[PDB]
């Protein structure tokens, strides 16, 4: 109770408490799930609505003509770090005339978000997220926490019940290589819905798919334009 | 010429037990008179007296934040000032201007507070003390006071020879200077009292 | 101006003139040019005046906190390093030729200063608009280890040179010797040039000022 | 016990803006309809006195001729907010000659959010959370559209939004009456309604302030006549 | 000014006049213009004295706590790398031509100029200051490579004095400074040890 | 050794036996982390991590506890790994700007003392808290030798012939005390490296793990690089048949 | 009184009400968590530094291993305590000894160096947001005409020159031992120093040390260079003290 | 990275008390004892310089302090502080000499010194000084001796005494001691007022003497205090 309010305090158990809270964030949002075949990447997300009178909240946001990201947490500090990303792309763009390689712009955002870790009166950014990119490397999924550690994945999900998802994911990794597009985006989709009861299912309403390839440019699927993949699904099982 | 801008004259003269200032009346903008009642020298306390010549505007400043200065020392010290102490004061902040200078050129006159000794001395624009034991001169007639102070002063003059001598100096110095003039003003200070007399003079 | 300091066999002369000019015209017949560093240490000052002043008075007084300090005789080097990183930063926009001369606990040193910040040491130096003069009195009469009375003839020789030869300077020379026992500060240690006795009386006699006004104000 | 003003608690969130949340169940309830034909808000005055002229209580404004605002909460912390809006929105017309989307400005807005601290900020930088909800009606190239904002920062698109005291409730009784197809008038009558609904007070031309925006029309406060002559089919 | 460095076998050999002139007047007839870095790196300056001084004072101050920092005797490319750093950075502020040379146990004798650009560049061997254009031939026609250090010690000995000879900004005393593992050892030529050579007569 | 009234809340606070619990506390930090081991032989220096695995979700050479600090100076770390890849590049700039100064390649010693000098001023204010991690510098030149330091949160730096950070530095330790690094080469030191971190691996408590390692020394060049595929399954095949006995 | 506190007091640096300041003295604590004790002795033509060297690991290279530190050619020192703090203290040692060098064109004297990194210490006594370092110093150097000095500065802020000192564990005990030794009035030459300096510390924890345990700096007049003694030359004396 | 405490660390007690200052006075009642006399004539300073060993350099580090060639220092508290407040004093001096070329009269000195010495128990993350200075100098003639205490505030005295049993001290030079004194007079019955606390065999080396006269301000060689310290001359 003593090693809780500050980030610069640590624990006698060399644990740091208020970095653990801020990963907590990341389970308060809707669940995401993002995974690569070998030409494409993919992120297919959950959008969360207040009442029925109210839209869905966004959860991919275009960072470059390469990368898009899918969000869990504050959505303030999402668009903070998302306004980042955006701006060393740009930055990548206007010294060198080539597009930011993703593992290095992930390595930003380790930076960038390792800093208030460390500093009195800071604090962690409260949000996890998914970013799927292209460059000469091939497609990539990578996975940013509060705790500003990051990940390159083969498949990933975060946020509420994502252990489903993950579960999922973690049976067809095998088939995710060599999937075409449709069938990887059929893939995230399964694993996103795992995190429902089944009471409930996926809709073009709540659903949104951001996609990025060696013949795509990152694209961000909403509505009507998101039944050409749902339309072509199991109907699961109780 | 900058200093030569608003013209003017001012002198300082060392007696027996008695010091005299001088300078002369005229503000005047390059060769038009505006004024001939122009103030340029201001007492900095009982027996002591400052005479700036120069840029009118930097006279009336330096003399106001000089009061400014030495206010704030006769206050948080329990005195007046010595002659030397104004002396370094005024060299201070003429300096701090070191690379922005002031443009003028001060004359200090007065006598020590605590014995009688007479003082005179003169600065720089950036604050160069010079000290003498007969008279100091600083204006755009310094070349004509230099010769009329090098031919009248004697050493040991009572407060009327030494009235006599500077005002002679000044009138006569100034009478051959076009920018200086419009009248002359005379303070005889002592150890008893203070005389200031304006002495009639060429007005042209 | 017109300042010299050379160095003999118990310790350091310095030398300088008196006159201060504004324009072509002496302003100052008795200027003291031969400043207090330390109370080993002096220096003379040439060239513009406010700044040899401000200069010498601001080093002497971080030489005084730094003996203070130290509990010890402040260096030579000391006073050379300051000054010339102090006139260095300023890049020679303080008129400021100095010519330091003191004994320390290594010795007897001489420096030149120029106002660019940089130094020369050298067993005999000269600075001013007399320089030239002065330093033409060095090299024609100038041999190592002198005896003190020799070395302050010598100085007060070439400040002499500079004195007639040089329309810059004028009027007294002023000596300080410098030992490893002993401080003379000899002010007017010559006076070769003298005014003329007046010829006449033009003394005024009380009333030959025409008077318009009058204020009497007694005091305490 | 304190605490810095950006610390986490256990459940993962922010404590200041969760106590703003708080504070905004304190202010005067205000209900937004978005209509193809318009968008409108209206919203309760709360006078605490007669002596009070009610005129000068302003809880819609005018963020440009396209777009309005409704309140609720800390009014005085809405000011800042409104004023940076319609700066905003002047800057982009200047810049690039066009009006902002309502989505842009409130975006705009919504990046004031958590852009308080303690340490490691400006003088004059913010101490602490906006404790004020925010709803933007305007009609833009989209056509009508209402969001959104809680100090959370986080803004959303709503067909019928109620905020302040009474929320929950008015808001089912919006749930109950609006379908995607509503005229304006029925939009404005029915916010009346839930309005006379969840409010103390006996709703008359005073009481409250209603305001739309439609594609052919300016921003529009609604005058004292124009009130009586919709609060007289009650 | 006029210097010049000399690298042999073992080490360095460091040659300059010692003339200081402000206008045509000597301020200076015996400068001493070969200033020590370090235990074993000297620098031979040219250019403004007070620049000179300032930038050969900086290097030194900064080499002495690297050299403390590191426990190891200074590499000679260091110095004149800090060297490089200042002239560089201050180009347009500085008239500074330097010649950094001296002994270093890991590439041994070494000798690197730093001209009024701020460019730095190792050379068998450097000259510098206003003689030197005076001596460039000389110095392309007598040099030979293997040459001893007694050999290095007579060559800028006979260039150093040509160039006295013939720029009126160089004169004075010969300053010589020999670098190797063993030390330094300095000495001056002075009158009739300055070498002479034949005058054109009828 | 476990005092806590207020006098472990900062590292501006001495206990009232003279000691900074929050620097012990992020010690404590680097010990709960998977082990990593480095050693020394006479041609250079080999680095191992045993790099816990997660989930399999995480593709092969995510997170990796081994950098390129410089050309010429690998980095193996333990602990808190965000900070860990700060101070990364907090050792990166300060190798970048010495050669930018002074014209070489930083020596190691020097690049260590500098890195923990940053480090040790974290363990000195309130405003910030001590770093949650340890590391190891590893490098090689003809000139300089083979070298391996060793820095710890209060910002002491050390040079070691081999070393170890973690959950089983003890364990470790205790196994590379039984080789001969002081006469063996980089080549045949890379199995015994691997083989130690197979023996102090839990398979018990902890998951799967993937190993990692890395080269320094005369066979590259003195370039820091990653252990070719061949070589680090030729290890790994020499560990798991060393586990058998 | 006696023992009393108030507010924060024993947290940061402010009085008690007994006008102590708690968390320097537990600085003073934090310099013996090392487990080591230093000796310094003055002599009459040198100055000796002696410390212990506690190498429990082969793992170890043993010359990375020193308390011992060259703050310039002709200044030495020794640190006891907090190893990081200590190399802190060195660096900024050596750093106002350079610059003091640059600014006055003259060596620093021990006794100004001392002086300067007490009066650096202070600042951390005074201040609230910082917390004194957990280590001590003491500086040998042959002064020019004051001869031989050994310095010692603290985490108060104090400093002072001495004939002889000890830092550390066994600290008291080493002094104790040391005035004993000074009060007989012996011909202080070079070893009668060096040995007096061993002996103190191995009659102070009862070692009697192997060439390999302990580290000797020193500063002699005809040597004014900082000198690090090799394990050789350490044994040497060793071996000539097992004989009288 | 560091930055400081901007808040104060002196604050009013409900009693209305600053209490560190308070602490503060109490560090400094704990101090070795010292003495100064104001003599007509001169001034005397003096204090207990009793070390702790015979391994201790007592011609390293002194507690009477010059701050310009006519103002001297002692003080009773905490060393360190001291140390900091002479470089201050001795730079304020400085200042004070640069802007008027005269030697800073012994009432600035101690105004500014107080001044310095008031802002720590005001601004920001710091604690106020342990310490209580003894001033004495020669200035326009007359002898001048000044106290200043942590609080910043500053008195002048014809004689005092401060550290430990001051109180015996202060009714010590009350009685046995008076005006019209001339220096040696002062001087003895400063080591007089100083023997009155010594519980030791006060040596030569035990205490420190400065004097200041109208010939400037200096501390008295170790053999003129074996002088006087033989109860006589
Ligand atoms: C060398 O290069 C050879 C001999 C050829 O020049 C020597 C050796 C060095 C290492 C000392 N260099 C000089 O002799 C050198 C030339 C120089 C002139 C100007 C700028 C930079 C270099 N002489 C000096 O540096 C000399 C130093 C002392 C006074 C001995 N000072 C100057 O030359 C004055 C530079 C100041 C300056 C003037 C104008 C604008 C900016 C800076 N030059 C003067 O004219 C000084 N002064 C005023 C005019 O009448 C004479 C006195
Ligand atoms: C009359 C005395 C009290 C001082 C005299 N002051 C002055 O001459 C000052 C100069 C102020 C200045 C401003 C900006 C930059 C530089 C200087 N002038 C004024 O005060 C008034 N004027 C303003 C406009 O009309 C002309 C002068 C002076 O400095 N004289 C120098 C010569 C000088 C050099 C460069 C610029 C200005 C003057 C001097 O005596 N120097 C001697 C050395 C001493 C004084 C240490 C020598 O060098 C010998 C006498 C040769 O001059």
């Amino acid at each position: 109770n003593q090693y809780d309010n500050d980030v610069t305090v640590w624990s006698p158990q060399g644990r740091i408490h208020q970095i653990e809270y801020a990963m907590e964030a990341v389970k308060q949002g809707s669940a995401t799930v993002g995974l690569k075949s070998k030409t494409h990447a993919v992120l297919v997300a959950l959008k969360r609505a207040q009442s029925e009178l109210a839209a869905h909240q966004k959860k991919i946001l275009h960072v470059d003509n390469h990368i898009g990201i899918s969000i869990a947490g504050l959505t303030a500090d999402a668009r903070l770090l998302c306004n980042f990303m955006r701006q060393e792309c740009l930055d990548s763009r206007f010294v060198f005339d080539r597009p930011l390689p993703v593992s290095r712009l992930v390595s930003l955002i380790g930076s960038k978000t390792q800093i208030p870790t460390q500093r009195y009166g800071r604090r962690p950014y409260g949000v996890g997220l998914l970013i799927a990119g292209y460059d000469d490397m091939g497609p990539h999924i990578f996975q940013t926490c509060p705790s500003a550690n990051y990940f390159d994945c083969r498949a990933m999900s975060i946020g509420a019940r994502s252990q489903s998802a993950r579960t999922y994911l973690e049976r067809h990794m095998s088939e995710f290589m060599e999937c075409n597009l449709n069938e990887l985006v059929k893939h995230g989709l399964r694993a996103l819905r795992e995190t429902l009861p089944a009471e409930q299912d996926l809709t073009t309403k709540n659903v949104s798919i951001g996609i990025v390839g060696k013949d795509l440019e990152f694209t961000i699927y909403d509505d009507d334009d998101v039944s050409p993949f749902l339309e072509g699904l199991e109907e699961r099982p109780q | 010429s900058i200093m030569s801008y608003n013209g003017g004259a001012v002198m300082a003269m060392k007696g027996k037990n008695c010091v005299a200032i001088a300078a002369d009346r005229r503000f005047g903008i390059q060769a038009q008179m505006v004024t001939t009642d122009f103030q340029k020298i201001f007492p900095m306390g009982d027996r002591l007296y400052i005479g700036l010549a120069g840029l009118a505007t930097d006279v009336q400043t330096v003399a106001q934040r000089l009061k400014f200065r030495l206010n704030l020392y006769e206050l948080k010290e329990g005195r007046q000032i010595k002659p030397y102490t104004l002396m370094s004061m005024v060299a201070n902040l003429l300096y701090e201007k070191r690379f922005g200078p002031y443009y003028t050129e001060p004359v200090i006159a007065g006598l020590d507070p605590k014995t009688f000794k007479p003082f005179i001395c003169s600065l720089d624009l950036i604050g160069c003390p010079m000290v003498t034991d007969d008279f100091v001169v600083s204006g755009t007639c310094a070349e004509q006071m230099y010769g009329m102070c090098e031919s009248l002063w004697e050493p040991n003059m009572d407060p009327d020879h030494l009235f006599e001598t500077i005002s002679q100096a000044m009138l006569n110095a100034v009478d051959r200077d076009a920018v200086s003039g419009m009248g002359v003003i005379v303070h005889i200070i002592e150890k008893d009292k203070i005389t200031t007399r304006t002495l009639k003079a060429r007005m042209d | 101006t017109t300042i010299a300091g050379v160095v003999y066999k118990d310790g350091i002369v310095l030398g300088a003139d008196t006159r201060a000019t504004e324009g072509m015209v002496v302003a100052d017949k008795n200027c003291s040019k031969i400043h207090f560093i330390s109370p080993n240490i002096y220096c003379c000052g040439a060239g513009t005046a406010a700044d040899t002043d401000m200069t010498t008075q601001l080093i002497s007084s971080n030489l005084e906190l730094h003996s203070l300090s130290t509990g010890r005789l402040p260096r030579v080097v000391t006073a050379n390093r300051m000054l010339k990183q102090m006139l260095f930063r300023y890049q020679g926009y303080i008129g400021a030729a100095l010519v330091l001369g003191g004994v320390d606990v290594t010795g007897p040193h001489l420096y030149s200063i120029y106002p660019h910040g940089s130094t020369d040491k050298l067993p005999y130096v000269t600075m001013g608009s007399g320089s030239l003069a002065a330093m033409a009195v060095f090299e024609d009469k100038f041999r190592p280890d002198m005896e003190e009375e020799e070395a302050k003839n010598l100085v007060s020789e070439a400040i002499a040179a500079g004195i007639f030869n040089d329309l810059g300077s004028g009027s007294n020379i002023d000596l300080c010797v410098i030992s490893k026992n002993k401080l003379d500060f000899l002010r007017p240690y010559t006076v070769p040039n003298k005014k003329g006795t007046r010829l006449g009386r033009y003394r005024c006699e009380k009333g030959t000022t025409a008077v318009l006004t009058e204020k009497i104000t007694p005091l305490e | 016990y304190d605490r810095g003003v950006n610390t986490f608690s256990p459940e993962g969130r922010l404590f200041q803006v969760e106590y703003a949340i708080e504070a905004i169940k304190l202010g005067s309830t205000a209900i937004g309809i978005q209509t193809s034909e318009g968008v409108c808000l209206a919203v309760e005055k709360r006078i605490t006195s007669p002596l009070m002229e009610p005129s000068s209580i302003e809880k819609i404004v005018e963020i440009d001729a396209h777009i309005g605002c409704a309140m609720s909460g800390l009014i005085a912390d809405a000011k800042t907010l409104i004023d940076k809006a319609r700066v905003e929105t002047q800057n982009h017309w200047f810049t690039y000659n066009e009006t902002m989307t309502v989505e842009s400005v409130t975006q705009a807005v919504s990046n004031l959010a958590l852009q308080f601290g303690e340490e490691d900020a400006d003088p004059g930088a913010m101490s602490r959370p906006f404790g004020v909800a925010l709803l933007f009606g305007g009609v833009d190239e989209k056509g009508p559209q209402l969001f959104h904002m809680d100090p959370s920062g986080t803004f959303v698109q709503c067909d019928a939004r109620a905020i302040g005291s009474a929320s929950e409730g008015a808001q089912s009784s919006l749930q109950e009456v609006y379908h995607k197809s509503m005229t304006l008038k029925e939009a404005i009558k029915s916010s009346l309604i839930i309005l006379k609904q969840v409010m103390e007070e006996k709703l008359n031309a005073t009481n409250i302030e209603l305001a739309t925006v439609q594609p052919g029309q300016n921003f529009h406060m609604f005058t004292k006549e124009e009130l009586e002559e919709v609060i007289k089919d009650i | 000014t006029t210097i010049m460095a000399v690298q042999f076998d073992g080490g360095v050999v460091l040659g300059a006049d010692s003339r200081t002139t402000t206008g045509s007047y000597i301020a200076n007839r015996v400068t001493d213009k070969l200033t020590p870095i370090h235990d074993r790196i000297f620098c031979c300056r040219s250019g403004s004295a007070a620049d000179t001084q300032a930038v050969a004072d900086a290097v030194t101050y900064q080499l002495g706590f690297h050299s403390i920092e590191l426990n190891e005797p200074p590499l000679v490319h260091t110095a004149a790398s800090l060297f490089k750093e200042m002239c560089y950075r201050y180009r347009e502020d500085l008239m500074a031509g330097i010649i950094i040379a001296g002994w270093d146990p890991q590439e041994g004798g070494q000798v690197y100029s730093v001209p009024m650009g701020g460019m730095m560049v190792r050379q068998s061997f450097a000259i510098g200051g206003s003689g030197s254009s005076y001596i460039y031939g000389y110095v392309d026609a007598t040099y030979r490579e293997g040459m001893t250090k007694e050999e290095c010690l007579q060559f800028t000995a006979n260039a150093l004095a040509l160039a006295m000879e013939r720029d009126g900004s160089s004169g004075g005393v010969i300053r010589l400074a020999a670098i190797a593992e063993s030390g330094v050892e300095r000495q001056v030529l002075l009158g009739d040890q300055i070498p002479k050579f034949a005058v054109a007569t009828l | 050794s476990s005092i806590g009234t207020g006098y472990d809340l900062s590292a501006s606070t001495f206990s009232p036996d003279g000691r900074v619990f929050q620097v012990e506390y992020a010690m404590k930090a680097v010990e709960n982390s998977s082990t990593a081991i480095g050693i020394r032989c006479k041609d250079g220096v080999v680095f191992g991590v045993e790099k816990l695995v997660l989930s399999k979700l995480y593709e092969e050479g995510s997170n990796k506890r081994l950098f390129n600090v410089d050309r010429h100076v690998g980095m193996a770390v333990a602990g808190l790994l965000a900070d860990a890849r700060s101070l990364a590049d907090i050792a990166r700039e300060e190798a970048s700007n010495f050669r930018s100064n002074f014209g070489y390649n930083i020596p190691l010693k020097h690049l260590a003392d500098r890195v923990a000098m940053y480090v040790h001023a974290y363990t000195l204010y309130s405003a910030v808290r001590p770093f949650g991690c340890s590391f190891m510098l590893g490098s090689y030149s003809v000139n300089d030798g083979a070298q391996l330091y060793m820095i710890d949160p209060s910002g002491v730096s050390y040079g070691y012939w081999g070393c170890a950070i973690g959950k089983a530095r003890q364990a470790a330790k205790t196994e590379i005390e039984k080789l001969q690094m002081k006469e063996m080469t980089c080549r045949d030191i890379v199995k015994e490296v691997a083989k130690i971190i197979y023996i102090v691996h839990d398979e018990v408590k902890d998951k799967a793990f993937e190993l990692e390692l890395s080269w320094v020394g005369e066979l590259t060049n003195g370039r820091h690089e990653i252990v070719p595929k061949d070589i680090r399954e030729e290890a790994e095949k020499y560990a798991k048949e060393s586990l058998k006995e | 009184s006696r023992g009393s506190s108030a507010g924060f007091d024993r947290h940061i640096t402010i009085f008690s009400p007994e006008g102590r300041l708690y968390q320097v003295e537990y600085a003073f604590k934090a310099i013996n968590q090392g487990g080591l004790t230093s000796v310094a002795v003055r002599g009459k033509d040198c100055a000796v530094i002696v410390t212990q060297k506690k190498v429990p690991d082969k793992l170890l290279d043993s010359s990375t291993v020193t308390h011992l530190f060259k703050i310039t050619e002709n200044i030495g020192c020794v640190m006891t305590g907090m190893t990081a703090d200590s190399r802190s203290q060195v660096q900024r040692a050596r750093y106002e000894a350079a610059n003091w060098k640059y600014k006055y064109g003259y060596e620093i004297p021990v006794d100004m160096l001392c002086k300067r990194i007490a009066d650096i210490s202070q600042v951390y006594t005074q201040n609230a947001e910082m917390r004194p370092l957990g280590c001590c110093m003491i500086l040998i150097g042959i002064d020019e005409e004051q001869g031989p000095q050994v310095y010692k500065c603290d985490p108060a802020g104090y400093y002072c020159g001495f004939k002889a000192t000890a830092a550390g564990v066994k600290q008291t005990e080493s002094t104790s031992f040391l005035e004993k030794k000074v009060k007989k009035k012996f011909d202080w030459t070079f070893e009668q120093t060096v040995e007096t300096a061993i002996t103190c510390l191995s009659t102070v924890l009862s070692i009697d040390f192997k060439p390999s345990e302990i580290e000797v700096g020193v500063v002699t007049v005809e040597n004014p260079k900082f000198r690090i003694l090799t394990e050789a030359e350490i044994d040497a004396h060793l071996v000539a003290l097992a004989e009288r | 990275a560091e930055r400081g405490y901007s808040f104060s660390l002196t604050t009013f007690s409900p009693s209305g008390k600053l209490v560190q200052i308070e602490y503060a006075l109490a560090a400094v009642a704990g101090g070795a004892p010292s003495v100064g006399i104001k003599a007509a004539n001169g001034v005397v300073l003096a204090t207990e310089k009793k070390q702790k060993s015979i391994l201790y350099d007592e011609r390293s580090v002194h507690k009477v302090e010059p701050i310009t060639k006519h103002i001297g220092l002692v003080y009773s508290g905490m060393g360190p502080d001291y140390r900091v407040l002479v470089h201050r004093a001795r730079k304020l001096a400085q200042q004070y000499y640069l802007v008027y070329q005269e030697p800073i009269p012994t009432a600035q000195l101690v105004q500014r010194v107080a001044s310095v010495m008031q802002e720590y128990t005001q601004s920001g993350g710091v604690r106020p000084f342990g310490v209580s200075l003894l001033i004495c100098g020669w200035n326009e003639g007359r002898p001048y001796l000044f106290q200043s205490d942590p609080s910043g505030a500053y008195f002048a005295w014809k004689a005092t005494a401060m550290g430990k049993n001051y109180v015996n001290g202060k009714t010590f030079l009350e009685k046995r001691y008076n005006e019209d004194l001339e220096l040696e007079d002062a001087i003895h019955t400063a080591i007089l007022t100083l023997k009155e606390s010594f519980e030791g065999q006060m040596t030569e080396d035990n205490i420190e003497v400065g004097i200041c006269n109208e010939a400037g301000f200096r501390r008295l060689t170790p053999t003129e205090v074996k002088d006087y310290l033989a109860a006589i001359a």
